[PDB]
This record gives C-alpha cells, structure tokens and sequence, in this order.
C-alpha cells in the first residue's frame, strides 16, 4: 500500500512538470522578437558547424 | 508532499540540453501497407537500423534495394502517412538493460508499462546477435529446482539447459512455468518472462501472481498482448533474451520464460506472407527453423574463459547461465505436427503434458512415458538422484496395468504388488499449484515411497499421509531438514535419521 | 482538398489525391453526388489509395470527385440508440426517422491499456441456476454459444437482455454479422413483443451487403458499447456469429490481393480477432462482456477459425437438443458446457464442490441409464436406485421459468440468486429435500418453492 | 518498379557515350528539351494514342525538338521508343545530371531561411560546405517564414538544422519526457 | 511499369546510340548477357533454330530452348 | 493521502505561475548565446502573456 | 579494380562491378571494413553480381566497397587439420593458435570419374543387432540415419562412431552441420579426455550460424576427407546432419530470385544434393566410409528432401516413433530398412534366410493389427496365434542396451557378434524358445542373456 | 404457369453468369405486385464456374478453390 502511495505521488509530480513547467517552450514568443541582426549571428555560428 | 524546489527540476534540463546543429541522413516515406512502410532516401542506412519517424514511432530497415528501403513498423502504423519524414538513427535494433529492470512490466522495445515511472538503466544492448560458440561453453551440471515432485525426480532442469513444456490448450503450461519463476526468488537466479499473444488481461493476473508470491521483485516481465503489432510479438522474445544474457554475460544465473513460441511463429508467417515471400509447409516460411533455433541457441551455460573476456577480467572464476522454458501449444495433442517437431530438433528434452490425465483429476499432468530431460541427469542433486531411480519405472508398470484396477482383485502376486505400488507413486505426484517443495519436502515423499512405507496406507490417504509426515518432521526433526536443504546430500547418517523418524511417525501419528 | 476516382475493381476503389492532402489509414471518404462511403486501407504512392466501398459500387465511373472527412467512420452512442435498428454505418435502417444523437465516435481504437486493467476476477450473476452453477461468467468475459436451430437460443439471449437491465442497472448491444434479413425482421419483432426492445441497440450486417459492411459491423456494436461502459455501467455485447467476422476478413484481404495462408484464411486472421476481442475486458470505469454464437467448419475442432477463437473464450455454453426434448429449459448440457472459472481459487471451495458435485451425479446418471435401457432397473443396486432418484430432482432442477417465457410456459418468471442456487443443489446433493417428488423441482425459482409446490 | 530503376541503363548509356565523344554539355541540353517537350498535355495524349507504332512515336517527338538533338541523339530516342520506354525520359534527364554532376566534382544545395541572406552570408555556408563535401557546392536560397530564425540546409540524403525551430522542437523533447 | 528486360543494359543501349544497324552483327552471332544456374541469356543470336547448338568460348556447347523477342535463354 | 494531494495540489498550482516566466526566459537565452539585456524589458508584459 | 554494394536483403548481397573485372562463379570476395566474405553465385548482367554473406549482414549498408580475391573459398588440407576444430572458412575455433597447413583445397571440385569408381562388398561389423541382420554395412560404403524429431539420429550415430573405431586405425573426420552447438562441445571433450582427438578432424556450422555458412560447412569438411582419400588411405566421414545442408538452400533460394518448386523447396534441390554425394565416394587411390543422420520434416517420409535423399545411400536405416513409444531402442524400423549387402553371394545363405525370416513373420504380424485391436488374439487362426508370439518375442529381441545409452538408465551396454546376432533369430524362428515369456528378450544383449533373465 | 430462362453450355460465361439475376428480375415482378412466385436455379455452382472463369481472365485475386474474394457475394 505505502509503494502504491508513491507511484500516485510521483505521478501527480510528472504530470505537474509535463502539463505545467513544460509550458516554457512558449519561448518561442520571446524568440519571435528576434531579427536581422540575431539571424546574422546564427547563420555564423550554423557555418562554423559546418 | 509536493515542493516547488523539485518541479522546478526544469533548469537542469535546460542546463543540460545541447542546442548545437548535427547532420541527419534523411528519407520520405512513399507508401504505407499492414505495418510495411517504403522509403525513398535514407543513403546511410544500415541493414537492421532503428528508423525514426514523427510521433515518436519506429521502424526497422529489411530491404536495401537500389532506389528505396523496406522497413517493417516496430508498433501502431496507422498514424504514418506519405510525405512524412524518415530519419536514419545510427542504432541497429537494441534495448535497455541492467538491474534495473528487476520488477518492472515493459513493451518489446523496453518501454514501461506498469506505470511506475521511467527505467533508470544504464546501458543497452543488440536484439540480435550469434550464440557463443563450441568453445566458450560448459557441460550443465548444477541443479534448477521447479519445486514440484514429478518434474524435480523424473525431468530435472540443470543451469543452462532448454526444456521444452508442451501440450493442448488449458492443462497447466503457463502453471508450471510460472510456478518455476515463483521457486527461484532464493535460489539467487534472475527471471525474465516474455509473454506473445496473451491476453492484457492474462498478463495483468500473472503479475499480481507474481507479487503476491514475493516472486515479482526477482523478475523483469516483456508484454507483447494479442492486440500488439506482429513486428512486436515477433521480435519480444529475442528482447527478453537480450536482457536475460546481461546476466549470463557478466558470470551469473538467469531463467527464461517464452509463454508461447507457437505464437511467435504465427506472427512471423504474418510478416513474411505481407513481403509475399514463398511459404512451405502449413504456409510457414522457409526460415522458420532459423527463427526459433536462433533464440534458443543463445540460452546456454558459458565457460570461466568466456566470462573473464567479456568482462575484461573484472569477474574472474566464474561460470554465467541463461535457462529457457519454451512453451508450445499442440492441437488436437498431435506432437508431429511442423512447430512443435522443429523445437523438439532444437532444445535438450521436453515436459509434455496430458489431457487426459488432466481431465481425469492428475493435474500436474506430466506423461512420463514420453517426457524426458537429456541433460538434467548429471544436474539433479545427490538426494534426489539416490530416490528417484525407482519412481519413473514404478510409474510404467501403472499405466501398463491401470485399465485392471476394476478385476485386479483376482490377478497374480506379483502382478497385484506391481500395480498396488504404481497406484500409490501415482497419487502421490499430484501436487496443488503455488505450493512449491523444499529438497527436504520432496526427499522425505520420495523416500516413503522407494523404502515401501506406504504399502499398508489406502489411496485415499496417500495424500493426507504426506502432509501429515512433512508436518510432523517439521517440529520433530527440523535440524535434518535444514541439514538436507543445504546442498541435497545424502549419506548414512541421513538415511537413518529419515527411516527412524518414519518409523516413529507410522507407530504413533 | 478533395480526389478523383482513377480505378474501379468490383468493390476495391482506388483515388488520387493532391501530394500534401493524401488521407491516413482508416479515414472515411464521400464520392459527391453520391451515398457511397469509401474507407481508405492502403496508401500506395503517388498520392492514390486503395479502398474498399461500404455498399454497391454499381453506376460509379472514373473521374468523379470524392470528399475526405478528416477521421475514421464515426456512429452515433448513448442512450439515443437504444431501441433502434441501425447499418454499419450507423445510419437507421427502421422507418422510425433520425437518431437524436448528442456525441459521434470513431470505430477504430486501441484496446484498453495493461494499467487499465480492472484487476481482481469478479462474477456476473445472470439469475440463472444452471450458467451460474455449472458454467459462471466473470465480468468482462467472452462467452462461446454452441448448438443447433429451434433449442432456445433467442430465448437465452432475450432473458440476458431482461437480466442485465432490470436487475444491474445495464445495458445491451446486439450486432448482427452476417445478419439473414428474415430472421433480423423476426427477432426485432420478438424483442417487441418481450419487451426487451428498449433496453437493446441493434447494428445489422446484412449478408447482402460487400464484404467490409460486415467485417466493420462488429466494430461499429463494440463502439456503442464502449460508450455505456464509460458511463459506469456492466454492458452486454451479443455477436451473432464471430465466425462470419473471420469470413468476412478473408474475403476483404482477397480483394486487397494479400497472399493467402493455412487453408487459405487471411495472413492477418490472429491479429484480426485480437484487435476485436481484446477490447470487451472489465476495467476501472465498468465492464463489457460478451455472449458470441460460434459455427466450427466441417466439425473440425483444429481448423483456424475455431483455434484462434478459442484463445479468446472463457467460458463455453452448449445447448442440447435431447435435453429440450425432456421439456427442461432452458435446454443447456450441465456435462458439455464448461467455464475458466470453474476453479476453487476463483470461486471459492463450497461453490467448487457443489458445482462438481451436481456433475458427478448426472455423469454417473448417464452411464446408469445404459444399464437400465440393456439389462433393466432390477439390476441396480438400492445406492445405485437412490442416486438414480436424486440424478432426477438435480435434473429437473436446473430447469427455471423466465419473464420472457410467459407466452410458453404459462407461469411467471422467476430471477435467483447465486446464493439460493447453492444452497438448493448442496441440499438435494446432501439428501435434505429426499422425501419430496421429482415433480415438485420442476419450472421452480429456488428450494423453498420446490418446498411449497410438494404441498399441492 | 521504381522508375529511376527503369531509367537507370538509359541515363548510365547517355552518359558513357556524351563523356567518350566530349558532347556532356549537348546532351545536357538534348534530355532537358526531350524531357519537357514529353510532359506538355498535347505530346502526353499522342504518346499513348492505341493506333500509333513504336517508329511514328519516336519520328514526331524527333520532329518536335528538331534541331535540339543531334544524330547520336536521335537514334538514342529511336532505342528509347523501341523498348516502349518514352514515359521514363523525364527520369532519364534528372538521372543524366546526377552522374554529370559527379564527374564535374559539383553538389547543389537547398537552403531555407527565415530571411533572405545576402551573399556575404550565401558565400561564408557554400566555403564551409564545399570543405566538407569536397565538391563544387551551388546553393538554391528561399524563404520561409515558419522558422524564427537561422537556416536548414539540404544536399541530396543530408540534412544539417540550424534554425531555431529545430532548437525549439529539441528543447520540447528534452521536457516532455 | 514492366520489368527491365534482359536486354536493356547499358552496354547493348549505347551500341545503339552509335549504330541503329541490327546487320551491323552477324544473324549467326551473339553474346552473353547473363550467367545463373546453368541458364545462359543470350543478346544476338537472330538466325536460332528451337533446340539448335550454341558454340561458347572453351568448347562448351549449348542448346536454344526459349527464343524471345531480346534474348535467348540457352 | 488523495484527500491530502487535493488541497496542496491549488496551493503549488499558483506558486508555479511565478516560475514559468524564468524557465521561459533560460530556455528563450539558451536557443541562442544573446539578446539578455533586450529580454529584461519585454519580460514583463511577455510573462504573463505567454 | 574493386566492386560497390548495391543491394542487401537478408543474407543475399548484390555487388557492382566494371564490366571488365567481374567475378566468376564461386569466387571469394571480401567488404573492405567489415571483412565479412561472400560468394558469388549468380552474374545478373550489367557489371551486377548476386552473392551469399558467410556470416552476419547486420550493419552492413550501401556504397561499401569490395574487394575480389581470385579464386573460391580455400580451407586447409592434411595432418595439419587433425585435432583441430575449424569453421566454414577454414579459420580455427579452438583458441589452440594458427593452423600449420602446407596447402589450401579450394571448397569447390568435380565428382571423381566413372573410370575411377571402386568396386567392393567387405562386410562390415557394427556390433548393433538390427543393423547387422536386416541392413549389413560394407567397408567404403555410404550410410543413411532417417527419422523424425527425438528419435535417436544422434544416439545411434555416437553408438556407431565408438564401435566402428575398435577395428579402424587411419583418420576421421566429423562434419556438424546446423546442429546444437552442445552436441560438438560434448563429442569434443570426450574425445580429448579418451585421448582419441589427434585422430579427428573436426568442421562446425551450428544452428546458431547464418544461412551461407550452414550452406557451405559441408563442402569444408568434405574436401578435408578428399585430400586422405587421394593420399591413399581409408578415411570414416560423418555428417551430423545433411537435411540441414538443403534446408540452408531452401531459405536463400527466394532471395537468389528463383521460382519455388513442390512444398516450397528450391527448384535445384536434386542438383544440389547430386553435386554433394557424389563427391561422398571410394576411388580407385582410396577408400572413404561415410555415415549420415537424414532428418525427417513432420515424420513424412514422402517429403522432396529425404525421398531425394534415397537414392544416394548404399544403407538405409529407418527410425521409427511408433517403435520408440514402445520403449524400444535403438527404434529401427526392419520393414522400411534395407541394405544391397543383404545378398546371399555377399552374405552366405544362413543370413539371408534369417533376416528374411524375421521380415517375413514381422509383415504378418503387421497384416492383424487391426483384427487383435478390434477382436484380441483368441479369434485368430493356431497358426496365427504361434507366428504371433513369435513376432513379439522377434520384436523384444531386436532392442539393445547401448553404451553410449548408459547416462540414460544405467543398464551396461553390450557388443553382439554377428555369430550371436544370427544363432539367436535363428533360434527364435525355429521355435527353441517358444517356452519363454516375452518380457525376457527385451535389453538382452544376447540370446544366452535372454535364457539366464527368465529365470528371474 | 412457367416462365423458362435458359443459358446454355455453349453460351458465354458472361450469360451464365447473368441468367439467375435475370430470373430472379422476372419473378419479383410479381413479389413487388402483392402476387406469389417459385423460383428454380437449376445449378447455383455452375453460376459460379462461370464468374470464376470471368474472374481469373480479368486477373483478380483467386483464393480458396482458385474463386475471387466476392464469391459468397454473388
Ligand atoms: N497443479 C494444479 N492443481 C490444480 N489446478 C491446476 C494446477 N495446475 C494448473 N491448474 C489449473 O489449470 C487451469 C489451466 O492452467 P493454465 O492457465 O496454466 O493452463 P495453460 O495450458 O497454460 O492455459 P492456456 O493455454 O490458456 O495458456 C487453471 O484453472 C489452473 O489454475
Ligand atoms: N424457456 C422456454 N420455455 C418454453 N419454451 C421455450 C423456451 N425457450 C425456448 N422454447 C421453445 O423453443 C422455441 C424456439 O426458441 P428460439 O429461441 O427461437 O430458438 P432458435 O432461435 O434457435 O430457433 C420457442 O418458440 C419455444 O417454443
Ligand atoms: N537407446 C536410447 N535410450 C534413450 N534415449 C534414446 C536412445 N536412442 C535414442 N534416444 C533418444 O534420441 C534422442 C536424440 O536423437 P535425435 O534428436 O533424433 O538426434 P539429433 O541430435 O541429431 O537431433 C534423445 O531424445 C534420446 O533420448
Ligand atoms: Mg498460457
């Protein structure tokens, strides 16, 4: 019973950081406001990784 | 219960995460067809290569022709399309292994399926690979006890061996299987159990068996339910080894469980009848002595030698086994039909079991007339090996002279003597299920029915006598069963403490 | 986007689709213009897919535009469907009008997971003495029906019906695979006039129909019964013949051009009736059970289709013809019917030893009924004689008037529990009732009525 | 079968016999013109027309082009018809310049990109990607506007991600589990 | 599509590209284009009687048994 | 212990949603090696928005 | 001038090479990295080479380069072999370091001349019974072991092995082909501990090997045999099992593009058998006795390979089931088994007649099974009833303890002379022993034995 | 009080194939009407040779028996 007591917790706590947490890769609206001079920089660093 | 410093584990993830561009070698899928997929692309492929496509599906590579790939779909097909993306992993066809296996329910890609959460494992290995050769291996000599009387004394199992339990549907073959796994949670050998085209329902049961025994915690179970891919119930058997050589590899003892190669089989066929490759006998493919003779061939007991070259000397003098159990399902009982014919070529003796006894209330149901074990002679342990010698022929002159018993109250001496004694070995290999017996437990049956104890006892109470003396030597002589249970050996000193006690108990119990 | 029709072979259509708009596996298809229904099973490049048509591809040619609806065929569930005659669309097939439906589902889904499981084996009580003696179903179970014609099959089915509603709470759905029109029109009449009709939604295959309306009908009844099971109810699920489903997958992969296996079935034929059985289990919400007539070819036990049915039933119930003769209903064989069940562990002892109790004595009873037939009753001795009487009133009790048998047999129907089932065949067995006629045992509820009839 | 299994002997002949007579830039121009020319929806329906024999299939499409194929050319069509493979042409082009390529030491690229680059940039990936693939890259820029950000390059079975998309889809991944 | 027949190699294409000729070839002549399981395909060999003797470098003999339209199966 | 899960589950619920502008804005740096100083303006507006 | 991998289907590699450097037939190419070798078999056309991998294909991919060697699989020949174990390369697999060959026999060679056949009848002795009455072995001759699963192939092959060594003093040599891999660990230490190994010459190609190497281990171990024979001597050849040769052929055949034949064999399936046996031949130089265990698919002596298999062997031995479910070992079949040395100019009169004698009363026995099943003995004529009793005791005699059995029951094995072997029979035909019980000649090594057990 | 539909042996399979329908049209001309009518079909398995001929030279998929896969739904 204590055993079955955890696997809910643990759970509850994954499907907490899967549902909620998770959330962040919402970072593409802050990586939206990029521009001309920041593709710039990634095109340099795309070509030094051949 | 629930702090916010450990959700918050998402900054470690972050921290860890490599955002560096790497190359892929890439294809397009063409076409789609019952679990057959076709690509276009896909140039550094290698021939049994995981392929991944979207959603988290994969595939295996079977066909490098010139201008496109095969692959067989390694789960649910329906939600691939063409036009998707396929992508070459690097990794020929493998899974994760380890200790950390140990209790856990998963797919045939090692996936959990128990909801317990994540396997921690750290490593993984090939699905398939070529058996050790000539060399590397080692005569099986030590003992593999099933905890039943009929299968300890007359088909014992050694470390290393393939015994084969066969027979019709619903007479007992999943029972002693599963009741084998159930003994060794003290023997210190490791279990795996692969179920083919069982029911989910089956599985869950066998689980909660297996918990409720103290069993599951010493076994790692591989689930491939009737309504799985065939990719996947032809392929579990061959992840079920692979987790179970991890121990042999590494100088220590495992056991395997197949709950159904007859299901193995029909999952193949499937396959190879969608390639549209030519079938032969009961529209069984060409291969298919390679399939289940490749499987097997990797269960074996493998030299020091070996052990000390795979580890690179980190375990040195010690022998490594990896033990089968295959199951096959007979119809009708016919043993010469092609599968069950093509098994018994490949493993070292076979169980089979009878309906009939079955059906006529002998429900460990072993025909000793056919069962035979060709290698556990020189594993059996000391005690049993000296009392056994007289069961397995006491047992012949029964079924011999068992339509009798309704006019044999008129019959010769010796022919009444010879069956009064078939009768009583017969009633006494009957045995319930989950009710494992110590070496002690079944030496002290054995030794009552070789020395002729039972000869005044009636058939109605062989039974009852047997528990009632493995009661009374419990409290009265525990010091020679834990003696006994030791390593089951067997001299003069023995013997006579165990014909004084039987002597004591039928003059005063 | 929408395709064009390119090829027509009987009932396999193959169409062309735009490069970035092809529809996925399973996906239901409209050609405009038309009720034809098309449901896609093979993307074979270039954008074109095979599939195969859901009624008479008659009056169809090359170039005629087709719709995709974006998802499997979705029917219609809940309670509106109760009642109704539906194909294996889930159109209505009676003149009744258009169902109410208020949700759609789609027939095509994985079966429930290994942690859905519902765990510890439990019973369903159906009320009546000789199934829930002889032959127990545990819920979420797959029944095999065996027997011939005219021996009370729908009878049986009728009073499971009633059973399942009035005294559980639950419902039924019936699915006719392979349905004759005659006998369809027949049964909804009788369910009318029982009363049952209500309390059962009806999906019919029709044998007239192409070969993938009666390989999907099976689909389109478990999905409605999906539905009453989330809503936490114990649901029945009657297949009027699982080996026309077998059949009928042959049939299509013919079509399809898939090379043939053993005795030429489908190479699909064990994954086919595992992706339809393995959804009718118990789980944590409630339970669907199933009751699946089952036809063996030739007689033969070992043939494909049987073998890879077997794997699948836990219980098998067979009905007898020289047992309807004697007047016993319902006519169900106590020595032929058998149950995975039928375990001490499952069960428990008493009702185990009751159970193989009442079995041993009729099985005896046969082998005397030889004897006194050949050499006559002054051979048997008095426990022979005494068995022989007791063998009758076991025999004439497991016989039980149903509320759907009123019009036959004239008396009121009668539901018993498992417990009064137990405790009136442990009495006889033990020699409690010996003193009353093998009259008073017969059409009765319980002992206690065998009791009061003995007094008139 | 697939048709680049069909085309193959046919594209492998053109080949061998335009390097052994130095006419790698004609034939270039010959297949290209044979190839279109066989796709247009009038040459499409007179190239499947029951009537019509090998030779009088062959002598328009040869008519048609006119001076846009020489001699060896023309007999090459001629074989084409003959073996009732004139629908095989548009792959046999396509297969002609994949050989060509690799005898000229040549790799063209696709590339997409969020914004248009300017060809300081389109020049600093060809010098990186020439050094790997030892071969005279030419890249095919395009938009697309999906990515938020860097480039995703494409030489025939290749594929290197750079584009902040894939970033994002890595970084889900990594999460999700 | 039909198969790639035995006869569409590059080899016997590019002959053509230079020469449309058959004649260019004796009728009586021919060479082999596939080796199997003691089955030679032949290209050439236009003046072939059924059941007719094939002449192969070292003294090996032949015999025609299935004249196609591209090749002869010896 | 599901009773006791309940209550705290809404507690935690909440304080999450002060942490999920941070994760965002580690994993919107961590795409790319710059834009740092730009973000801590839009940050405020941006998380809650997202 | 190296060759590229174009295609690669399960053991099959298709290799392109310029069309002026293609390999010939059976020559030996080698994959640049990996150094896994295969054998040309079929030239496609175009540059194109169809080739067999000698071993695993796993991780291989296309565009690998390839490398041709010149010449076909090349093994050691000679003393340098003897007590050694070796693969189907030639490469040695018993860590006992490098092979010190002289010279390398290429794999691949014509049967020897019909000028060159060795005429030759010397009976040979193999202390067996059964074997030594109803199918006598001749020196140089070729031996055939037919039967089913479990039936005792490799028992009766081990039994043979150790009796035919007591009177042979040259070289030996054991081929295992597709059979268990504990089987040649087992033989191997008992040889090296009976310090009889430097003797043997020893070739394995296991179950667990891949296809092209249990296709071409035969053929090593083979040319090893040759190259004694030619030198002059007198060579024993065993053969662990030769079904699995064809059966190797069978699961590459679809892959080499060939059209299936009869039951899905090979179309090449006598050929390929042909080129082999012949090969198995005594010459003129030398003299080669050869042994081979035929498995039997689904106990059907009618299947293409073992009714193929007849025609190739001088002695036929037939194990039966039916004979085994009897508890009688070694389980041949005197019906079915035949040898052409069972001729009275070979044999003598005496022989013949006795071994006729026994076939001919057990065809009568054979003729009232059904009629003894049905009705019992007592209905069957007094001559039949004395011709019955006959073939029981006939059938109990025929059994034998063997020593390589002993592991299996304990009981010592026992060596019967051909001497003991006809008295005996001869005895029992004319009735001397018509007094004893049948239970007495079961596991008697002679007829003395049988006397001295009915006294018990 | 008969109505006799024939397709002979040496009629095309396409007739013999069609003949029941035929009959089976003529008689619910009275079922429809509110009138009886009998039916006779001679050979339903000559009906069916005659759809399987049709069949293979059309190149459908055979199956048991060498019928195609619609043969119970004829
Ligand atoms: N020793 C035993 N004593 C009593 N009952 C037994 C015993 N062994 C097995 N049984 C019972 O036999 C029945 C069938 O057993 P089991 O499920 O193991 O058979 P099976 O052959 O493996 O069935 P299946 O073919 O479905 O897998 C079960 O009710 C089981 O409990
Ligand atoms: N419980 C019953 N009591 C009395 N008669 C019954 C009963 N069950 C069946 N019968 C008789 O059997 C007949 C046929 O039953 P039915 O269920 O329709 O069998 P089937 O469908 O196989 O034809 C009924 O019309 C009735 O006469
Ligand atoms: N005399 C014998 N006593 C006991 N078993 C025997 C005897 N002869 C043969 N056998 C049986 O023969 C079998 C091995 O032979 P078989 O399987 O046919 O050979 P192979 O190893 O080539 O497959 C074993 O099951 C063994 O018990
Ligand atoms: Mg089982």
């Amino acid at each position: 019973a204590q055993a079955e007591i955890e696997q809910e917790l643990n759970s509850v706590k994954d499907a907490l950081r899967a549902q909620v947490g998770a959330l962040a890769v919402t970072g593409a609206e802050k990586i939206l406001g990029a521009s001309i001079d920041a593709n710039a920089h990634e095109q340099l660093v795309s070509k030094l990784a051949a | 219960l629930n702090p916010s410093e450990i959700s918050e584990i998402i900054k470690g993830r972050i921290e860890k995460l490599d955002v560096a561009s790497q190359a892929r070698n890439e294809g397009t899928i063409v076409s789609v067809s019952d679990g057959i997929v076709r690509i276009y692309g896909l140039a550094d492929v290698m021939y049994g290569e995981m392929i991944e496509f979207p959603g988290g599906v994969y595939g295996m590579a079977l066909n490098l022709e010139q201008d496109s790939v095969g692959a067989v779909v390694l789960g649910e097909y329906q939600g691939l399309a063409e036009g998707m993306n396929a992508k070459c992993t690097g990794r020929i066809l493998e899974v994760p292994v380890g200790p950390e296996l140990l209790g856990r329910v998963v797919d045939a890609l090692g996936n959990p399926i128990d909801g317990k959460g994540p396997i921690d494992a750290k490593a993984t290995d090939a699905v398939e690979k070529v058996a050790p050769g000539v060399i590397w291996r080692k005569s099986v000599d030590q003992p593999v006890q099933t905890g039943y009387k009929s299968v300890d004394a007359m088909i014992p199992v050694g470390r290393g061996q393939r015994e084969l339990i066969i027979g019709d549907r619903q007479i007992g073959k999943t029972a002693l299987a599963v009741d084998a796994i159930i003994n060794q949670k003290d023997s210190g050998i490791k279990c795996v159990y692969v179920a083919i085209g069982q029911k989910q329902s089956t599985i869950a049961n066998v689980v909660r068996k297996l918990e409720e025994n103290g069993a599951l915690a010493n076994t790692i179970v591989v689930a491939a339910s009737a309504s799985e891919s065939a990719a996947l119930q032809y392929l579990a058997p061959y992840s079920g080894c692979t987790m179970g050589e991890y121990f042999r590899d590494r100088g220590e003892d495992a056991l395997i469980v197949y709950d159904d190669l007859s299901k193995q089989a029909v999952a193949y066929r499937q396959i190879s009848l969608l390639l549209r490759r030519p079938p032969g006998r009961e529209a069984y493919p060409g291969d298919v002595f390679y399939l289940h003779s490749r499987l097997l061939e990797r269960a074996s007991r493998v030299s020091e030698e070996y052990v000390e070259k795979f580890t690179n000397g980190a375990v040195t003098g010690k022998t490594g086994s990896l033990t089968a159990l295959p199951i096959i399902e007979t119809q009708a009982g016919d043993v010469s039909a092609f599968v069950p014919t093509n098994v018994i070529s490949i493993t070292d003796g076979q169980i089979f079991l009878e309906s009939a006894m079955f059906n006529s209330g002998i429900r460990p149901a072993v025909n000793a007339g056919i069962s035979v074990s060709r290698v556990g002679g020189a594993a059996q342990t000391k005690i049993i090996k000296k009392l056994s010698g007289g069961i397995r022929t006491a047992l012949a002159q029964y079924r011999e002279l068992a339509a009798f018993a309704q006019f044999a109250s008129d019959l010769d001496e010796a022919t009444r003597k010879q069956l009064e004694h078939g009768q009583r070995v017969t009633e006494l290999m009957k045995q319930k299920q989950y009710a494992p017996m110590s070496i002690a437990e079944m030496s002290l049956s054995l030794y009552a029915a070789e020395r002729g104890f039972l000869q005044d006892v009636e058939i109605a109470k062989v039974g009852s006598f047997e528990q009632a003396l493995i009661s009374y030597f419990q409290r009265e002589h525990a010091a020679l069963l834990a003696k006994i249970n030791e390593k089951g050996d067997f001299n003069d000193e023995i013997d006579a403490g165990i014909k004084a006690g039987i002597e004591k108990f039928k003059a005063t119990q | 986007s929408s395709g064009r029709i390119v090829q027509i072979i009987g009932a396999v259509i193959d169409v062309e689709f735009p490069r970035d708009a092809v529809p996925s596996i399973y996906e239901a298809l409209k050609v405009q213009g038309v009720e034809t229904t098309l449901e896609v099973q093979q993307q074979l490049g270039d954008g074109v897919v095979r599939s195969i048509a859901m009624g008479s591809t008659e009056g169809l040619k090359r170039g005629l535009n087709v719709d995709s609806t974006g998802a499997a065929i979705s029917v219609p569930v809940g309670k509106a469907t109760l009642g109704r005659i539906m194909d294996v669309l889930g159109n209505p097939i009676d003149e009744a009008g258009p169902i109410g439906e208020e949700e759609r589902w789609g027939i095509h889904r994985e079966a429930p997971s290994y942690a859905d499981q519902a765990g510890g084996n439990e019973l369903l009580e159906t009320g009546i003495k000789v199934i829930d003696l002889v032959c127990p179903f545990a819920k979420g179970g797959k029944v095999g029906l065996f027997g011939g014609a005219g021996v009370g099959k729908t009878v049986n089915m009728m009073e499971l019906i009633r059973n399942i509603a009035i005294e559980h709470s639950g419902y039924s759905v019936f699915a006719g695979v392979g349905e004759r029109t005659r006998e369809g029109n027949d049964f909804y009449h009788e369910m009318k006039d029982s009363n049952v009709l209500d309390k059962v939604a009806l999906v019919y295959g029709q044998m007239n129909e192409p070969p993938g309306n009666r390989l999907r009908v099976a689909l389109t009844g478990l999905t409605m019964a999906e539905k009453f099971r989330d809503e936490g109810r114990d649901v029945l699920l009657f297949i009027d013949n699982i080996y026309r489903y077998t059949l009928a997958g042959t049939e299509v992969s013919a079509l399809l051009g898939r090379m043939p296996s053993a005795v030429g079935y489908q190479p699909t034929l064990a994954e086919e009736m595992g992706v339809l059985q393995e959804r009718i289990t118990s789980t944590k919400k409630g339970s669907i059970t199933s009751i699946q007539a089952v036809y063996v070819p030739a007689d033969d036990l070992t043939d494909p289709s049987p073998a890879t049915t077997f794997a699948h039933l836990d219980a098998t119930v067979v009905l007898s013809r020289d047992i309807a003769s004697l007047g016993i209903y319902p006519a169900v064989d106590p020595l032929d019917s058998t149950s995975r069940q039928l375990d001490p562990l499952v069960i428990g002892q008493d009702h185990y030893d009751t159970a193989r109790g009442v079995q041993y004595v009729l099985q005896r009873y046969k082998e005397l009924k030889d004897i006194i037939a050949i050499l006559g009753m002054d051979e048997l001795s008095e426990a022979d004689k005494l068995l022989v009487a007791r063998a009758r009133k076991i025999q004439r009790f497991l016989s039980q008037p149903f509320f759907v048998a009123e019009v036959f047999t004239g008396s009121p129907g009668k539901y018993v529990s498992l417990k009064d089932t137990i405790a009136g065949f442990k009495g006889i067995l033990n020699g409690d009732y010996d003193h009353l006629p093998e009259q008073a045992f017969y059409m009765v509820g319980g002992i206690e009525e065998a009791v009061e009839k003995a007094k008139k | 079968a697939e048709l680049t299994t069909l085309a193959r002997p046919y594209a492998k002949a053109a080949f061998e016999y335009a390097q052994a007579h130095q006419q790698l830039a004609d034939w270039s121009a010959a297949l290209g013109v044979l190839a279109a020319v066989s796709q247009d929806d009038t040459v499409r329906q007179l190239l499947k027309e029951p009537q019509l024999t090998s030779s009088a299939k062959a002598q328009s499409l040869i008519d048609v082009c006119g001076d846009k194929l020489n001699a060896p050319a023309q007999n090459f069509v001629r074989t084409v018809a003959e073996n009732k493979r004139l629908e095989l042409l548009p792959t046999i082009a396509e297969m002609y310049e994949q050989l060509k390529a690799e005898q000229e030491k040549s790799v063209e690229v696709e590339v997409t990109s969020a914004f248009t680059l300017s060809k300081e940039q389109q020049d600093k990936l060809a010098k990186a990607l020439s050094a790997r693939l030892s071969r005279e890259v030419r890249l095919h820029a395009s938009e697309d506007a999906s990515l938020i950000g860097g480039v995703i390059i494409r030489a025939g079975d290749l594929v290197i991600d750079g584009s902040v998309r894939g970033k994002l889809a890595k970084l889900a991944e990594a999460l999700k589990s | 599509m039909q198969q790639l027949n035995p006869s569409e190699i590059s080899e016997i294409i590019k002959g053509r590209i230079e020469k449309l000729d058959v004649a260019s070839q004796a009728r009586n002549e021919g060479t082999i284009v596939s080796v199997s399981d003691g089955i030679v395909r032949i290209y050439g060999l236009a003046d072939v009687m059924y059941g007719e003797m094939i002449e192969f470098p070292g003294g090996v003999y032949g015999m025609a048994l299935n004249l196609e339209q591209d090749s002869v199966g010896a």
